[PDB]
């Protein structure tokens, strides 16, 4: 549970390093930046989702 | 472990590799092999960010009634005005049409801010 | 089976991964991991 925190809250970089703030709504937005998504997916459909 | 020793050979040492905790704790750089009796010494060189400072987002910035979605960087904030950084260290820059992305309206987004845009373009008319 | 399952820890979990069928089914998002008797379960976040 200390892991399911950081990673839905603290975001990627708990275990690279120190942890940062990181806003949920931030979070996917550039883990859709991965795969080739951009942000216009996420935040008109976020009720959807 | 020598199957686990030819994979970090490969992989860290004669390219660059995005793997987390593989190549070394944090952002991979290079790694360097040493000899050792019936093994090999790994040296991982590491991108560990250090110190960091607390700012103020959003996640789209409304002006003309069209909402202004980032392209590469974050929306940031010392409480006066608005700035344009990356994820992986603080270069304030001023908001520009070339780092931003218009897409939608200011309505269907939740959290925008209203900030003016600068068009570079523009005092470049009459000058 | 552990360094499978400390691998997908690293890269899984604390990481986002371009991988197909490592992270699970589809484009990868996010994994949860959960406790378990002799064992982990994970919970795949996929992109379908």
């Amino acid at each position: 549970s200390a892991l399911l925190a950081g990673t839905i809250t603290s975001g990627w970089t708990f275990g690279a390093g120190a942890a940062l703030q990181i806003p949920f709504a931030m979070q996917m937005a550039y883990r859709f930046n991965g795969i080739g998504v951009t942000q216009n997916v996420l935040y008109e459909n976020q009720k959807l989702i | 472990s020598a199957n686990l020793a030819a994979t970090k050979m490969s992989e860290c040492v004669l390219g660059q590799s995005k793997r987390v905790d593989f190549c070394g704790k944090g952002y991979h750089l290079m790694s360097f092999p040493q000899s050792a009796p019936h093994g090999v010494v790994f040296l991982h060189v590491t991108y560990v960010p250090a110190q960091e400072k607390n700012f103020t987002t959003a996640p789209a910035i409304c002006h003309d009634g069209k909402a202004h979605f980032p392209r590469e960087g974050v929306f940031v904030s010392n409480g006066t005005h608005w700035f344009v950084t990356q994820r992986n260290f603080y270069e304030p820059q001023i908001i520009t049409t070339d780092n931003t992305f218009v897409s939608g309206n200011c309505d269907v987004v939740i959290g925008i801010v209203n900030n003016t845009v600068y068009d570079p373009l523009q005092p470049e008319l009459d000058s």
